[PDB]
């Protein structure tokens, strides 16, 4: 099948600002016909994705001027000259020049704010929890940005991997920023063994991570 | 006036078989178009399935695990998506489509073989600065959705709920409020948790250790 | 032609 690959996955941009989105094909889009079915469709928040461009170039009806497709070969262009707050969403490539028709992965188009560090909370067991035979520990790392982080939980020193569950927020409306929660699941059986429990946020902000840490019963 | 709506089941189980309708007002299936499924999951990979001519013929995926068609009832002016003994990876949003112009608002697919799950609500203080962050832990419920509010709504700001995410069949949520250190334990600060399918309405308080 | 427009 063809595959579109978008770049860049997550593009900052500030509002009146021009924007660019780069797609990929791994096989050319040219028909029979001569037409080029390269497409480009924008999904806002809750909604359905709706077409912008069409056949490489052709604004669809509604689509103000200000956006534009361009392209040949394997490589295709969307740009969008002066970006307004109704521009932010997921922008997708599209081909359906071949079937099976195919996407890309999305750019989500954002907003620049200054670099924030996050705030980092840790929260072990509520006594409640551990009444009915569990153990969950949560980290919540708030308020950052960018928005690529990577959190990281120890025990007793090693690293652990299996009952991490790990969620995020989209961009706050108001101050553009990200938060995240991480939650280590356990028995709380397995939790009584253990007494050092660490969360670690990697993040721009800081050339060292950001720990928070407890042991259990103090 | 050309509008498309899909509907169907919401939640079934794993080896079920399915149905979904798109109802088209304002424009006759019949007439030049194709009309289209397409799926989108949770990381917004969007997915095309197939497409009914306005002739009655069909295109589909040759590439898709799921096993599925396209039929359609033109004296009703629908289109049905026939999903056949599906898996929990066929969960997600289905859209219709007449050739990517006009579009469904969507419809959401839950394939599970959970049964309804009142959530489990614990208070999240923090271990034993200016200002203070608290938080709630809703486990362990199904179906979706759960509401949590702060102080029945009237703690609004400072907050963060994060989106469900399924742990062994069930869903966790989780949500922190951030205020100064003079307002709590001061202040009273409880976590309000809905869970309508079940008939859950808990409200945890707070407090400190 | 089974695909009018774009799909
Ligand atoms: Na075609
Ligand atoms: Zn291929
Ligand atoms: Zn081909
Ligand atoms: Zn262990
Ligand atoms: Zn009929």
């Amino acid at each position: 099948d063809v595959v579109l690959t978008q770049t860049p996955l997550s593009l900052p941009v500030s509002l009146g600002d021009q924007a660019s989105i780069s797609c990929r094909s791994s096989q050319r889009l040219v028909h029979s016909n001569g037409n080029i079915y390269l497409h480009w469709f924008l999904q806002k928040p809750g909604q359905s994705p709706k077409l912008l461009i069409y056949k490489l170039s052709s604004r669809f009806s509604g689509v103000p001027d200000r956006f534009s497709g361009s392209g040949s070969g394997t490589d295709f262009t969307l740009k969008i000259s002066r970006v307004e707050s109704e521009d932010l969403g997921i922008y997708y490539c599209s081909q359906t020049t071949h079937v099976p028709y195919t996407f890309g992965g999305g750019t989500k188009l954002e907003i620049k704010r200054a670099d924030a560090a996050p705030t980092v909370s840790i929260f072990p067991p509520s006594s409640e929890q551990l009444t009915s035979g569990g153990a969950s520990v949560v980290c919540f790392l708030n308020n950052f940005y960018p928005k690529d982080i990577n959190v990281k939980w120890k025990i007793d020193g090693s690293e652990r991997q299996n009952g991490v569950l790990n969620s995020w927020t989209d961009q706050d409306s108001k101050d553009s920023t990200y938060s995240m929660s991480s939650t280590l699941t356990l028995t709380k059986d397995e939790y009584e063994r253990h007494n050092s429990y660490t969360c670690e946020a990697t993040h721009k902000t800081s050339t060292s991570p950001i720990v928070k840490s407890f042991n259990r019963n103090e | 006036d050309v509008q498309l709506q899909e509907s169907g089941p919401g939640l079934v189980k794993p080896s079920q078989s399915l149905s979904l309708t798109c109802t088209v007002t304002g424009y006759s299936i019949t007439s030049n178009y194709a009309w289209n499924w397409i799926r989108q999951f949770p990381g917004n990979k969007l997915e095309w399935m197939g497409f009914i001519s306005s002739y009655g013929t069909t295109t589909y995926n040759p590439s898709l695990k799921s096993r599925f068609s396209i039929t359609r009832d033109t004296s009703k002016n629908q289109f049905f998506l026939q999903l056949h003994s599906v898996t929990i990876e066929d969960t997600g949003t289905y859209f219709c489509t007449r050739e990517g112009d006009y579009w469904g608002q969507g419809t959401t697919l839950t394939v599970s073989s959970a049964k309804t799950t009142a959530p489990s609500v614990y208070p999240l203080a923090p271990v034993c600065g200016s200002s203070v962050t608290l938080g709630c832990l809703v486990k362990g419920y199904f179906p979706e959705p759960v509401t949590l509010t702060w102080n029945s709504g009237s703690l609004s700001s400072g907050v963060h709920t994060f989106p469900a995410v399924l742990q062994s069949d069930l869903y966790t949520l989780s949500s922190s409020v951030t205020v100064t250190s003079s307002t709590w334990p001061s202040q009273s600060i409880t976590c309000n948790v809905a869970h309508p399918a079940s008939s859950t309405k808990v409200d945890k308080k707070i407090e400190p250790s | 032609s089974t695909c009018y427009f774009i799909m």
